[PDB]
């Protein structure tokens, strides 16, 4: 059920931070990623394989854990509004990022020619998003696994998620066979 | 055929001095606004206007939109347009207008105690029982008749929760966005209808499409009500021979400041 | 370089098969999951969590590697239309999986109440499709790293990815506090 | 009485096929622009219009301003309004337009190599010395006599504080917002004058008072010239019976998005 | 006013015996088909028909489509509508019709060897140089003046690469869906044009929306050319008083098998 | 000459305000259908039409066939044409339409409890005994009069076990064909007759010949009532000038969705 995904995401945040990712928390999500604020992170990550990163993102599923949260009864409208503003902010941020990959590619290439610059930018975006989610989770009070949902938040999430998925799908791009032979040997 | 301005039913129920009716003729249209343009500009710094939405197939569709009347040097109180129940009596100098206007405002903000006080204070005047009581009943009934339609609850709710006009994407640096839409719902139904019909979303969401009319918001919702001040910056300009001759009419692009705030989502089902 | 993606997808598939997933690959892509083929898989999976799974599928990213294999010059038209047909087939299979998720959930949970039911179903879908993809890769002949784009193939892939991702998006959901205590204490 | 458009002298220097002169009558006005509105909308994505600056004393002062001619889905070169020196030939594919158009564009960008190549290749054609030589001389002379006046006035502006036009993007963080101030300054005097008269600043400072018109930028300067890409967000929309019956003249408020970029400074003496 | 059928210019190149021309006036319509339906039905088991596409706002759009004429028990050779260049000579018994029809088929099939053989055989016959030389010259000129227009290439390719029609989206455990579309790319320009105009896509993709006009495939491209065979099952039936009286006209919904095969998508810019 | 629709006897038995009976002129015909076309399309997503079946001996024969009225984007409940007794009351909002319609449906689905509730609630109304009771008798009696013709049992069974219309040949992925066929047997005689005449067979067996008309099915039957879902694919499109000019009436073959389901076997003695 939902509690499984919630706890899994919490533990994933904790463990991924413990292994490699570290708080550069001076920067929030309100604006684009700041290469000047990530030179050290880029240099660190340049010495690893990032090819498992992919251009898509499960924004709807990613924010689904935060969906199930409330105290007993509707004490105030603060929770739902806070979440709505968060959702619209996230949608705008992702769309602007997707629209402006050329600017970031140029900016991060200026710091040096690195092969995995695309995956670097993608992970920068995701890490900023994760830190902002970490803070907003620090804001909230309590969650329950009763899985009582809200229709309006659900619809807003679905629509903005469709926009985000289409925006990332806009990604198109233009322009060692011994490894193919090795694969064919391995399968056979 | 019938005027639809809330203040159109204003009556100077002194039994001696008659009341005026300065409402503009257009108030009789079925726009949905419950205020005549003259009342709109007098009681608030607002001016009705329309924005058209075209297409590639030459289709017509349009919505209402408001306009500022506040200048630049005006600060603080003068910058409040539609205050909340907390700060309206102070900003509207209730001891200045007709008692009927005072009752109207107390009703607008659900100020029942002020209603009862004004009623039982008027009761003491001589000659009230003749016609002043019937006039006060007529005014109260007219106000309630205007109010009930806009309310979502009503008697038989004709609710259609299809327009997702959430009213807040401002990128407010402070992570306190949870106040804009937090308000605008604790208000009177008339206030909510007026603000909905007054300000048009900068970002439009229909089905799968996304539209942008203004790159950045213009007004903002705050605890003291709607305020016509773009956040984090000086206010926008408000203007209230040979070179001109050679510069003939060239689509002057009027410089007055409209209203722009919030996001609109529309499902396929809604009309 | 796209060849990074080539080798990355190849090695990810190879290692993912090596670790736990044993090839049960006789069935083709023209069909929906069959319980008889996956009962033991579900039973063994029950004890291993799969919440890592993302509901969405990177259709275009998944199918991009096999876009770029072609001997120089127009060696044969067969590869082009074969790839196009495979793309359409996978698209329709994904569409039908998304459309009829409830029936498959019921047909697979009839054998036992698990907490990863839909998770396991999506894993089965992805695993069977990936086995079919590995067989199709075993079908192909040779590749090149020259990275020549094809407008026709790319346009087809983009449109199909848009449709498929939207259909996946339409998937929705029916509308222990010490965990959050630990999370907040970690955050502070 | 005399037209002042560079394209107004466009002529097919073949002596056989007639040439077109679509320049509108307004191109005879010495208002400061140097393009006929027809050529402005044809070659560029611009449409002349004027904005009046009033005050509280009802005084008239108007300034030139331009308008978008791009939709939403157009990308790449289509988003460029005025290309830079390096990226003008590709966006204009000069090989497809008339040779006189190519010569005029080369003169505008001061592409001396292209002008010399066109001239010495035109030396080869037969009948050139008869009339095509004199036609090319007339075209070149007119182009020089239009360009020349601009360079002093642009130069003098680039000398002293009289009107400090800063193309610095507001809200410095913003987006790319490149300080292409010298890329503009790398434009020819005609291009610099055209862009100055086309786009107006968002903040204006007269004497000591401060005036603001837009809360955010509209266009942006890039290495590919002036591109109408709103910073930090999707581009704005460009539009290019019963309910309509009840909607009368209600201050239509044109929805097309005009140019707004940069910062201006006004000294007391300017008029 | 002028017929636009390839077979409409059939000429008996003997200068003695007259020739026939049974083309109906339908060939004068510029619908995209270049064969009078008489010749199409006579040579091929097809018939012109158009299926119009509607919308929600009452907008009209129509697209061409073919119709089967083969029977049920008819199997094999007769089942083929458009045979391939490999298997067209045998199925159409070129030794049966006039040599002009054979020339037309060979030019359509780009059988240059047959054209050269027919020309050099016609050289020998007595009286050929009198009139038959120029007769065959004009016939060949007309044939090529059609063929080039049919092909996308011509002197310069006037191709509208906007509508993407695949023609083979089927999946019935063929295991070689990639083989089903091997042809349609070896066909001549006119052959490809005619086959595309004849068969309509069961699935249509306009940008973001998906539409469907059939449940399952109708025909299929075979190595021996186009065949009026429905895959995955027995062939559908082909038809070639009281109850009728008591059941008046109720939209008969004609049952003759139409054409449905392949997949289509439209780009963003296409209109 | 006499009306033969179930909804023909629909009445608003208030003794003050009359009712509506917009049953189409075909309502009087003995077409075998027992619902007038207007009420059939309004209450159900069905459209009566005629399916002509010919032969090689030029023999005319037409069989009952319905047509879809549902779009594509509609999902779940809306795709369900004739719901079952367990899933019709929820989808048919009985408390919305007039009581007589509700009772009609209750009889249709054997909902005696709702008939008793309708009667006992109707007893409470004033003026009930005046004419309300007589009209409830009239409506109920006429409805039962239609029902008996529809129902096969009746008093004397006029059933001819000749048409083996089993209402499934689908080759479905799941081995539940014996279950889909197992359904349709819980439906009343009206429901079974209506579903029989609505859907035309795709496979028909008379004597020894095997008839086939569609390569694949059209709808499917579930316990939740008659639902329209093409097996294993997208939903078929529903529609609900120069090219038109150049394309004349060419056997348009309109693509409105016809129904198809079931395997038909006809004995030699059957007529």
């Amino acid at each position: 059920i939902v509690n499984e995904k919630l706890q899994k995401i919490i533990v994933v945040t904790d463990g991924m931070k413990r292994l490699y990712e570290y708080c550069n928390c001076k920067n929030s999500l309100e604006t684009l990623p700041s290469a000047a604020n990530y030179g050290s992170l880029l240099k660190r990550l340049n010495l690893y394989n990032l090819d498992h990163i992919e251009m898509n993102v499960n924004f709807y599923e990613l924010l689904f854990p935060l969906t199930l949260y409330n105290d007993n009864d509707n004490s105030d409208k603060t929770l739902s509004h806070q979440l709505v503003n968060y959702i619209f902010l996230a949608s705008n941020y992702f769309q602007n990022c997707a629209k402006n990959f050329n600017y970031m590619r140029e900016t991060f290439n200026v710091f040096g020619p690195f092969k995995q610059i695309d995956f670097m930018v993608m992970f920068v975006i995701k890490f900023n998003f994760l830190c902002d989610m970490r803070n907003f989770a620090k804001l909230i009070d309590e969650l329950v696994p009763n899985k009582q949902p809200n229709m309006r938040i659900h619809s807003v999430l679905v629509m903005r998620d469709k926009i985000v998925k289409l925006a990332f799908s806009n990604l198109q791009f233009q322009t060692n066979t011994k490894h193919l032979q090795r694969l064919i040997m391995l399968m056979n | 055929r019938v005027n639809r301005c809330i203040f159109a039913s204003i009556v100077s129920f002194d039994a001696c001095i008659t009341y005026k009716s300065p409402c503009s003729p257009d108030a009789y249209h079925d726009d949905g606004w419950f205020i005549c343009n003259n009342h709109l500009i007098k009681r608030f710094k607002m001016s009705k206007m329309v924005l058209p939405i075209f297409d590639e197939d030459d289709n017509q569709f349009k919505m209402t939109i408001a306009r500022h009347l506040v200048g630049n040097k005006e600060r603080g109180i003068k910058r409040i347009l539609i205050p909340s129940a907390t700060n309206y009596q102070d900003v509207f100098n209730l001891n200045s207008m007709m008692q009927a206007e005072q009752l109207i405002f107390h009703l607008i903000y659900n100020n029942e105690n002020a209603v009862n006080t004004i009623c039982d204070n008027l009761k003491y005047t001589e000659g009230f029982t003749s016609n002043t009581q019937r006039v006060i009943h007529s005014v109260y009934a007219t106000t309630k008749s205007i109010l009930d339609t806009t309310n979502p609850n009503t008697f038989c709710s004709r609710v259609s929760r299809d327009e997702l006009r959430f009213f807040d994407v401002t990128n407010a640096r402070a992570l306190r966005g949870g106040a804009g839409d937090q308000l605008f719902n604790n208000y009177s139904g008339f206030l909510q209808n007026l603000i909905r019909r007054a300000v048009a979303p900068e970002y439009l969401q229909i089905d799968t499409e996304e539209l942008r009319f203004r790159n950045c918001a213009t007004c903002i919702i705050d605890e003291t009500g709607l305020v016509a001040s773009v956040p984090d910056g000086p206010e926008l300009y408000n203007p209230i021979r040979e070179l001109d001759r050679t510069l003939s009419g060239y689509e002057e692009y009027p410089t007055y400041v409209p209203l722009f705030l919030g996001y609109q989502i529309i499902n396929s089902e809604n009309n």
